[PDB]
């Protein structure tokens, strides 16, 4: 009983980890990326 | 039932509960 | 072991005052003179919540019931589910943590099962709608609450999600001086295994109260139809208005009874909602005390509100015996300058206070 | 740049991915700032993740230009800072134990 | 004196402490604990995962 | 054009280095209480030869004998505090780095930098720097200017290098005649007096304040019917600092080297060395130095004897006896579980609402200046409700704002404080919060000192200054094993932060705390002192922590991927407990171990991942917990009588040498060389 | 090797073999077990084609 | 046993007082030179380099 | 036998705590 116990926890707990990870990183990219991309298109323009 | 007639209730429901050639 | 009190008065109050002080209080001599003295079930399971979402903090009573010690801790929080006693709603389990929610370890998610309706107690929606913004303009972002199932007396079945993840320091402090212009007029009223024609009936009502007016005025229906319609039958109305401006909100609801007028029932809510509005002052009797304790746990800085004359009454008295009594901390109160009313401007120095149970 | 001049200076707001399971990784030396000149948020790297412990909040911090030169394996695009300066003394010196952080 | 009191009972403490350091470890604070070195059967009696 | 643009980036880059992070000040305008001084430096230098002097010159008045604070004016505004602290307590050192504002820090020159003036420089930049002023010392002994000038270079470049760059310094020449060079006297006078300071966090959040007068209360006949042993009344004269303390009995204030002793009685005394300003509106309203427990004039005070040279709702309200009905009925001339109001009946409702305009009657630029703006905007909120009415608010409501003499007299007191109290050391109260009164375990982050030797040890004494106490724990310092648990340690890493836990008294997160070994004298030695430095992060009363342990087993048959494993258990019992887990051979290999046997009766066979050699050592990971030693000591150093070789516990190094015993250890687990051969196959 | 201190390149240090196991001679590590499996798994693949 | 032991001890004790003996000569207590000149983790380097 | 029930007896005490708490 603590056997699946034990693997069912643990197995939800690495899953959230990672969609919070991916969540995280990827936020970071669109949102920086896309201003800095903008900021990049302002400074060919002169 | 107006609000049973409401498909739309759907969605409104769920913001009530949630806030060429 | 140090703040001593008498009776039964304001229980949930005066734990929570002194979960927020840490000072550790007795009250002792609980309803002494009853057939059935000491606790009730659901101030037992008052307290078993208190203890499940705090840490360390030392709960006993004596085995007479009629005093009880309470050492505080922490205010750990987390996520827990909690199975109200059948004779007292959810909301009245709620308000204590709604007290408690911006100041905690782990955020609040917390599911409520039982009953969501009483002529004692705050309905669910009638919560939301008044305290959320009241707390909130304090300085909350994220405090929301979900329904999965709504119940109803005598049988409850409904299931209430409380989620909270704003964590603050404290609320900002709050000058509130004016009287908010009222923009519109919404509500809603709710039917559990009765029929759309009742919801009709008592919005008709409402609305032929609402008539003599002339701004925006709209009430909703929610059938709660299905599965999740909890198990005794049962209906309620809540009714609120908006001040969008500064965005203020005043409110009064009420169930349906058994063997009872739905358009009564409309225009009994549409009544206490208007009677309320007209002896309010920048703030409503009900809310009162929410706002009160928020600005006196604000930060070491004087905070000014606008109240009422008539607002002024014996549980005004009661909450500032208390809360001088807990705090050490008085309020003063100057009259507005204006004449054509006698309102009251309160000013109170919120104390020096942390989340210092935050994660950093 | 991020307006006119070369470093600009201002408030670490949170040490975003503080739980990064594998250690000195892009977001683990990724905190943010608030930029008071413009009392606005945004992201900026630390190097060393010794430096990222060193760095706590609310924390004075004084920003300049990243620069990568061409492309690596993870190191995140978009990310555009480097802190330099902490709370009035700064990293070179802290992460090579010459200084102090004062308050 | 009452902190003529108070030091009795931190002194007291004091040298509890020292001799509770310097004494051998716990084997379960050890590390390669083994069958020779426990105590018999403490796995069952304790509880670690 | 090119000037144009050079000066803009001049002017956007010095906007960008003037700007800084906004905090509160709670400042007092009125009337600002007194600065504080602290004469810091090494005892064979004469910071009494520079006190004595230094204070003539700006009081216009000569003094011999000094101890404890002495308050002088200077300014139209200004009055400053001046604390000799003693080169010998450590724990003295602490507190005026807590407290102190401006720091006369005195160096010798002949010798330099000695390391206890270097200790007070960390502790006070580890606490919030203040403003920290250099003076060199006899530079007059140097018998070459070419030395002279070098050991100067040399002393500003390391000061410059240790506080901000640009920190000058005052040379000092000698003390002639129990005096010091008066225009360089001048310079300093002028300089302090005009000096600029900062917002501090620990100043501005905590009421504090240095006792300037001491007295003690209590009967002689009950004296001497105690016999001695009875705990006596203490009363306290001072000024307030930072915070508006509050004004009613009833608050507990931390006292260094005493305890925590409750607020029994206070009351407000106007100064007795006040301000120009105040003087000149007393009279226009009608129509200097003081140190109390130091001479002045010609005249010393003692316990008793002296030495002198030859020459309305709201209190309708607030009122208990009244119940709230008799206040109403009073003013117009239940519980709260109920949450809706009381209301009126139905129809009276109805009908009194059928009209309703009365009802309608109601019814329808940088950002750092920004919030500076916030912070300005609320304290002159703040000043005009002050200033609104005084009997109750000033008096009670405000509390008792800063910069008013007060007298607090206190119980329960140690006979020993009161007797072996002597005035030469420093003493400090301070409010304590709720959070720094509930206790409970402390998770910090720390590292070692850098310049410092030796590392530090798991369960192993350690005295950290930490919000107004100081006092010695038993840390544990765990490290999170690349963030999924918490491994106990059992040493400090020798150059990084690591996390530590322990029982003591809680404090907000995000705080500075800073400990060190040994506090006494007689064990200094010749090494530096300060051994720890971190800040204080979260608070519990609980936490799980975890050493690792693993089971170690051998196999003793081997066939192809299966194997019996002999010695990881002892027990039938024990082996079905763990059984279905999973293994690791040193060699690297995994394995789970599947079932108990019989005829041995600790045994068991596991299934590996290849054919595991009978040369191997299987191991099974595990984690234990361990329970936080709760050992608690405020170190209460004035209390004891020669104020210095205060002796909390000892560490392990010192108990092993005096019980005479040897380290433990692990004779196989010691390392040694190996010389694996090179290995053919067949 | 950017920012990086050598004492965080530290050098562990390799252990012995128990000294118990006298008899059963030298402990083996990780590359001990990859030159033995390689060898046998070189011995598979020519005697399986 | 007893003779190793005390062996072992007695060469504690030598070791101990071998370094106590640099206890300052003076009451007074020198700087260290680590502190006094503030060289930080450096890296391994040459005498070239130096020149 | 003597041992036998002295066995009996320990593997009812950690019987009893490992099957109970
Ligand atoms: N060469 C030199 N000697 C000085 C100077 N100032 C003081 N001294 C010497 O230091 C002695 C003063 O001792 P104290 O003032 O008692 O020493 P302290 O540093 O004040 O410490 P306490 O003794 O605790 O007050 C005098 O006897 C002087 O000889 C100076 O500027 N140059
Ligand atoms: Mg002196």
């Amino acid at each position: 009983f603590e056997a699946r116990q034990r693997i069912e926890e643990k197995n939800k707990e690495s899953s959230d980890y990672h969609a919070k990870m991916a969540h995280i990183v990827n936020t970071i990219n669109t949102e920086e990326g896309a201003e800095k991309n903008k900021y990049e298109r302002e400074r060919k323009l002169r | 039932g107006p609000s049973d007639v409401y498909v739309p209730p759907s969605k409104k429901t769920q913001k009530l509960l949630r806030s060429n050639l | 072991k140090y703040t001593t009190f008498q009776g039964s008065q304001n229980f949930r109050l005066r734990i929570v005052l002194a979960t927020l002080s840490g000072k550790p209080i007795k009250i002792e001599k609980i309803r002494s003179g009853d057939l059935n003295p000491g606790l009730k079930d659901y101030e037992v399971s008052f307290l078993r919540l208190i203890e499940s979402v705090t840490n360390g903090s030392v709960i006993e009573i004596s085995y007479t019931g009629t005093t009880v010690i309470y050492r505080p801790g922490i205010i750990v929080g987390g996520a827990s589910t909690h199975i109200c006693p059948s004779s007292k709603p959810v909301g009245y389990f709620v308000e204590p943590m709604l007290y408690l929610a911006p100041f905690s370890k782990k955020k609040f998610s917390i599911l409520f099962k039982g009953i969501t309706a009483s002529h004692n107690d705050a309905g669910i929606e009638a919560i939301k709608w008044g305290l959320m913004p009241v707390m909130e303009k304090f300085g909350v972002r994220e405090c929301a609450l979900h329904t999965l199932k709504r119940g109803s007396p005598p049988l409850g079945g409904g299931e209430v999600h409380l989620v909270v993840d704003s964590l603050i320091a404290q609320p900002i402090t709050m000058h509130e001086i004016d009287r908010p212009i009222i923009s519109s007029i919404t509500g809603v009223a709710y039917s559990t295994r009765v029929s759309p024609s009742l919801v009709n009936r008592m919005i008709d009502g409402a609305k032929k109260v609402l008539k003599n007016l002339q701004c925006e005025v709209n009430i909703t229906a929610d059938v709660w139809r299905g599965e999740n319609s909890g198990k005794s039958p049962g209906w309620g109305i809540t009714l609120v208005a908006q001040s969008k401006q500064k965005g203020w909100s005043y409110f009064a609801e009420d169930i349906g009874d058994a063997g009872s007028i739905p358009e009564e029932l409309g225009e009994k809510v549409a009544c206490q909602l208007l009677e309320e509005i007209s002896k309010s002052a920048a703030v409503g009797r009900n809310q009162l005390p929410l706002a009160i304790v928020y600005m006196v746990i604000g930060k070491e800085d004087i905070g000014r509100l606008r109240i009422n004359k008539e607002q002024i009454d014996e549980r005004f008295i009661i909450l500032l015996r208390d809360i001088k009594k807990i705090f050490n901390t008085e309020v003063f109160l100057k009259p507005v300058d204006e004449a054509d009313n006698e309102d009251m401007i309160a000013t109170i120095k919120g104390i020096g206070f942390t989340n210092t149970s935050k994660k950093i | 740049p991020f307006g006119g001049s070369s470093h600009a200076k201002g408030i670490v707001l949170e040490k975003l991915g503080i739980e990064s399971k594998q250690p000195n990784s892009a977001i683990r030396k990724c905190v943010r700032v608030q930029l008071i000149k413009n009392g606005k948020k945004v992201t900026a790297f630390v190097p060393n993740d010794g430096c990222l412990n060193f760095v706590d909040e609310n924390d004075e911090v004084l920003l300049a230009g990243f620069g990568r030169k061409g492309k690596a394996k993870g190191d995140i695009p978009g990310v555009r800072f480097k802190v330099v300066k902490v709370s009035g003394v700064s990293l070179l010196a802290l992460w090579k134990e010459k200084k102090e952080k004062p308050r | 004196s009452s902190f003529e009191k108070q030091q009795i009972e931190i002194r007291k403490q004091i040298e509890q402490l020292e001799n509770e350091a310097v004494a051998e470890k716990k084997w379960s604070l050890k590390g390669e604990v083994k069958a020779k070195d426990r105590p018999e059967d403490a796995l069952l009696t304790e509880e670690l995962e | 054009p090119g000037k144009m643009a050079r000066t803009m980036q001049r002017s956007s880059d010095v906007n960008e280095r003037k700007l800084h992070v906004p905090m509160v000040d709670r400042t007092p305008e009125d009337d600002p209480p007194p600065f504080i001084v602290a004469v810091v430096g090494p005892p064979g230098t004469g910071k009494t030869t520079l006190i004595r002097s230094l204070v003539r010159r700006m009081t216009k008045s000569t003094l011999n004998d000094i101890q404890g604070p002495i308050t002088v004016v200077s300014g139209k505004h200004r009055r400053l505090t001046f604390l000799e602290c003693p080169a010998d307590d450590l724990n003295a050192m602490i507190d005026i780095a807590k407290i102190a504002d401006l720091v006369l820090l005195l160096i010798d020159g002949n010798f330099g930098f000695e390391m206890e003036t270097m200790e007070f420089l960390n502790i006070a930049q580890h606490h919030g720097m203040p403003r920290v002023l250099g003076v060199a010392t006899h530079l007059d002994l140097f018998k070459s200017q070419s030395t002279l000038r070098a050991s100067k270079k040399r002393l500003k470049h390391r000061f410059w290098t240790e506080v901000y760059q640009g920190a000058k310094l005052f040379y000092l020449s000698g003390v002639i005649n129990g005096r010091y060079p008066d225009r360089e006297i001048l310079n300093l006078s002028r300089f302090i007096s005009v000096m600029k300071f900062r917002p501090l966090k620990w100043r501005n959040e905590h009421p504090y304040m240095l006792a300037d007068r001491f007295t003690d209360l209590t009967h002689p006949e009950l004296i001497e019917t105690q016999g001695l042993q009875i705990d006596r009344k203490v009363a306290i004269y001072g000024y307030l600092h930072g915070t508006p303390l509050p004004s009613a009995p009833g608050t507990r204030v931390h006292i260094a080297g005493v305890g925590d002793f409750s607020v029994a009685q206070i009351e407000k005394l106007p100064d007795p060395c006040p301000t120009p300003f105040y003087q000149q509106k007393l009279d226009d309203f009608e129509r200097l130095i003081y140190a109390p427990m130091s001479d002045v004039g010609g005249v010393l005070m003692d316990k008793d004897a002296v030495y002198i040279d030859i020459g309305n709702i709201g209190k309708l309200i607030y009122m208990d006896n009244i119940s709230p009905e008799e206040c109403i009925r009073r003013w117009r001339g239940v519980d709260l579980e109920k949450f809706v109001p009381y209301f009126d009946t139905f129809e009276k409702l109805a009908k009194k609402w059928k009209s309703v305009d009365a009802i309608k009657e109601r019814f329808l630029d940088t950002w750092y200046e920004l919030q500076k703006a916030k912070i300005s905007k609320q304290l002159e909120i703040n000043n005009i409700e002050y200033q609104e009415m005084t009997p109750e608010q000033r008096q009670r409501i405000e509390g008792f704002k800063a910069g008013s003499y007060v007298r607090i007299v206190f119980e329960k007191v140690p006979m020993e404080f009161v007797k072996n109290f002597n005035p030469k050391f420093p003493i400090v109260m301070g409010g304590l919060l709720p959070t720094e009164i509930k206790f409970g375990i402390v998770k910090a982050r720390l590292r070692r000192h850098r310049w410092h030797k030796k590392i530090l040890k798991t369960n192993d004494p350690l005295v950290l200054s930490l919000g107004w106490r100081r006092f010695q724990t038993l840390p544990i310092y765990t490290t999170t094993d690349s963030r999924t648990r918490t491994r106990m340690l059992k040493y400090t890493p020798e150059h990084t932060y690591c996390n530590a836990a322990f029982y003591g008294p809680l404090c907000s997160p995000n705080t500075p705390f800073c400990g060190v070994q040994i506090v006494a004298n007689s064990d200094t030695g010749n090494g530096f002192r300060i051994a720890a430095t971190g800040i204080v992060e979260e608070i519990d009363v609980n936490i799980e922590i975890v050493k690792k342990l693993k089971l170690v087993g051998f196999p003793y048959k081997i066939f192809k991927n299966t194997a019996f494993i002999k010695d990881m258990f002892s027990s039938a019992m024990e082996v079905a407990r763990f059984e279905g887990a999973q293994i690791k051979t040193v060699s690297g290999i995994r394995g789970e171990i599947k079932r108990a046997l019989s005829k041995p009766e600790g045994h068991y066979r596991a299934a590996f991942e290849d054919k595991i050699l009978m040369s191997d050592i299987v191991i099974l990971r595990s984690w234990y917990p361990v329970r936080v030693k709760k050992f608690y000591n405020p170190v209460t150093s004035l209390l004891l009588k020669e104020k210095t070789e205060w002796k909390g516990l000892r560490l392990t190094g010192q108990i092993r040498a005096a019980m005479n015993l040897e380290t433990p250890s692990n004779p196989d687990s010691a390392y040694h060389k190996i010389e694996r051969v090179e290995r053919h196959f067949n | 090797a950017k920012l990086v201190h050598d004492v965080q390149k530290k050098q562990h240090r390799e252990r012995s073999q128990l000294t118990s196991r006298s008899r059963y001679g030298f402990l083996e590590k990780h590359k001990d077990y990859v030159k033995r499996a390689q060898d046998f798994h070189r011995k598979q693949s020519t005697l399986k084609v | 046993k007893e003779a190793h032991k005390n062996a072992v001890i007695a060469a504690r004790e030598g070791k101990l007082a071998e370094l106590a003996e640099n206890v300052s000569g003076d009451g007074k207590r020198a700087i260290n030179y680590q502190i006094l000149k503030n060289k930080g983790l450096t890296p391994k380097r040459n005498k070239d380099n130096r020149n | 036998h003597t041992l036998a029930n002295n066995v009996e007896s320990k593997l009812r005490d950690d019987l009893e705590r490992l099957k109970k708490i």
